C-alpha cells in the first residue's frame, strides 16, 4: 500500500 | 529534502512539453510521484500519479491521453509530458512525492504563440528627503518580458521584512511588468547596500542590481 | 470521481477568533482526508492528513476531524500568519481530488494609512525612450484606495496601471503601486509630477510629488 498525501 | 523543477516554459499552442522534477533526500525508486497544477487565481487539479519501482499509473479524466508521466530512476528525476498544449494548459505544475516530503518549487508553463523577451531592471532609487519614523522606500522595477514568472529577492534572501514585491501587470504590448520594494532605516542608506536578485528563466536572465540613493 | 464540497470559498474574520472550514464528501472516504495551506504566493504545504493526524511543525491552533463523508480543519486563535488559501485533498481512490479552496482574510479593526512614496523614473531608463514613475502605497487595511497622476496640473487618464499584494502576514494590511508610463518626450516636456492619493485612514488627500531636474 502507498501513501494517500502528498 | 527537496525538490528541484525546470524552469518556467514557453512553448506555442498545440506542441508539447516534458517538465521534470528531480529529488535530493529520497529515492524516486521509494514513493509514489504526484504532478497536480493550479491555473492563475485558480485551485488545484491533480494530473496524475506513477507508482514507486515502475510500475503503473493513474491519471485524472481530463488529462487522460494528453499527459504521460515517467521516471528516471538513474537520474532520480520524474517526468509529465503535456500534448496539444492549449491556452487552458497555462498554469504552474507542481510535482510532489506521497508521504511528508515537500512540494517541488513549481514550474510555470505559458501556451502562446508569442516570443520570449528578457525583462530590464530599474532602481526605484530613495529619495534624498528623509520623512518621519527614520523609514525609506527603494525598490526595483523589472520592466517589458514574457513569458511570466520573474523571481525578486533581496540580497539572495537575506533582506525579508518589509519586502513587497507586487504582481505582474499586462502592458498593452503584451510584455508583462513587476515592482518589488522594501522600507529601510534611512541612517543605513549609504552603509548598507541593496541588491535585488532577478530571475527570469524562460529567457536566461539571471541579474543583481543595486540600488542606491541619486548622488546630487 | 469523488467530488470535494468545500465550503466556505471565501471566509473574512477578526484576529484571535476561532475558525471553521468544512469539506463534504460525495463517497465515503474513510478517514483518508489531508489539509493544505498556501500563503501567497509559495507553494502549498501540507497541515494535517488522515483527517485528524497532525504534520510537525504545524502550529497547535491548526487541528482537524472528521470520517465518512464530513471533515472539518478547525483554526484556533487566528494569527495573521495565518492569511492563505486552505484545500482539502481525498486519497481513498483514485483520481485524487481536492476541494474548491477557502480564502481566508483577516477583519483587521482599525483603519491603517498608507505611507506615500514616489519614484522618478532612473536615467538608465530615459536612454530607451520610456519613462515610468512610480507611486508607492504601502501597509493600509482597506483595500479600497485612489491614485491619481497630475503632470503639471494635468489629470493623467488611462497611462497607468496598478497592482496591489496580499494581506501582509504581519500587520495584516495591504500594499499598492501604481506605474504611470509616459515617453521620453512628453517626460522632459513637463516639470511637476505629483500622486494624490485619497484614502479612508488620510482624512484629507496626500500629494507626493517631484520636480524633473531636482538632482
Amino acid at each position: 500500500t502507498s501513501p494517500r498525501h502528498l | 529534502v527537496q525538490l528541484q523543477q525546470s524552469g518556467a516554459e514557453l512553448v506555442q499552442p498545440g506542441a508539447s512539453v516534458k517538465l521534470s522534477c528531480t529529488a535530493s533526500g529520497f529515492n524516486i525508486k521509494d514513493t509514489s510521484m504526484h504532478w497536480v497544477r493550479q491555473r492563475p487565481e485558480q485551485g488545484l487539479e491533480w494530473i496524475g500519479r506513477i507508482a514507486p519501482a515502475n510500475g503503473n499509473t493513474k491519471y485524472d479524466p481530463k488529462f487522460q491521453g494528453k499527459a504521460t508521466i515517467t521516471t528516471d530512476t538513474s537520474s532520480n528525476t520524474a517526468y509529465l509530458q503535456l500534448s496539444s498544449l492549449t491556452s487552458e494548459d497555462t498554469a504552474v505544475y507542481y510535482c510532489s512525492g506521497s508521504g511528508n516530503y515537500d512540494w517541488g518549487q513549481g514550474t510555470t508553463l505559458t501556451v502562446s504563440s508569442a516570443s520570449t523577451k528578457g525583462p530590464s531592471v530599474f532602481p526605484l532609487a530613495p529619495s534624498s528627503k528623509s520623512t518621519s519614523g527614520g523609514t525609506a522606500a527603494l525598490g526595483c522595477l523589472v520592466k517589458d518580458y514574457f513569458p511570466e514568472p520573474v523571481t525578486v529577492s533581496w540580497n539572495s534572501g537575506a533582506l525579508t521584512s518589509g519586502v513587497h514585491t507586487f504582481p505582474a501587470v499586462l502592458q498593452s504590448s503584451g510584455l508583462y511588468s513587476l515592482s518589488s520594494v522594501v522600507t529601510v532605516p534611512s541612517s543605513s542608506l549609504g552603509t548598507q547596500t541593496y541588491i535585488c536578485n532577478v530571475n527570469h528563466k524562460p529567457s536566461n536572465t539571471k541579474v543583481d542590481k543595486r540600488v542606491e540613493p541619486k548622488s546630487c | 470521481d469523488i467530488q470535494m464540497n468545500q465550503s466556505p470559498s471565501s471566509l473574512s474574520a477578526s484576529l484571535g477568533d476561532t475558525i471553521t472550514i468544512s469539506c463534504h464528501a460525495s463517497q465515503n472516504i474513510n478517514v483518508w482526508l489531508s489539509w493544505y495551506q498556501q500563503k501567497p504566493g509559495n507553494i502549498p504545504k501540507l497541515l494535517i492528513y488522515e483527517a485528524s493526524t497532525l504534520y510537525t511543525g504545524v502550529p497547535s491552533r491548526f487541528s482537524g476531524s472528521g470520517s465518512g463523508t464530513g471533515f472539518t480543519l478547525t483554526i484556533s486563535s487566528l494569527q495573521p500568519e495565518d492569511i492563505a488559501t486552505y484545500y482539502c485533498q481525498q486519497g481513498q481512490s483514485y483520481p485524487w481530488t481536492f476541494g474548491g479552496g477557502t480564502k481566508l482574510e483577516i477583519k483587521r479593526t482599525t483603519v491603517a494609512a498608507p505611507s506615500v512614496f514616489i519614484f522618478p523614473p532612473s536615467d538608465e531608463q530615459l536612454k530607451s525612450g520610456t519613462a515610468s514613475v512610480v507611486c508607492l502605497l504601502n501597509n493600509f487595511y482597506p483595500r479600497e484606495a485612489k491614485v491619481q497622476w497630475k503632470v503639471d496640473n494635468a489629470l493623467q487618464s488611462g497611462n497607468s496601471q496598478e497592482s496591489v499584494t496580499e494581506q501582509d502576514s504581519k500587520d495584516s494590511t495591504y500594499s499598492l503601486s501604481s506605474t504611470l508610463t509616459l515617453s521620453k518626450a512628453d517626460y522632459e516636456k513637463h516639470k511637476v509630477y505629483a500622486c494624490e492619493v485619497t484614502h479612508q485612514g488620510l482624512s484629507s488627500p496626500v500629494t507626493k510629488s517631484f520636480n524633473r531636474g531636482e538632482c
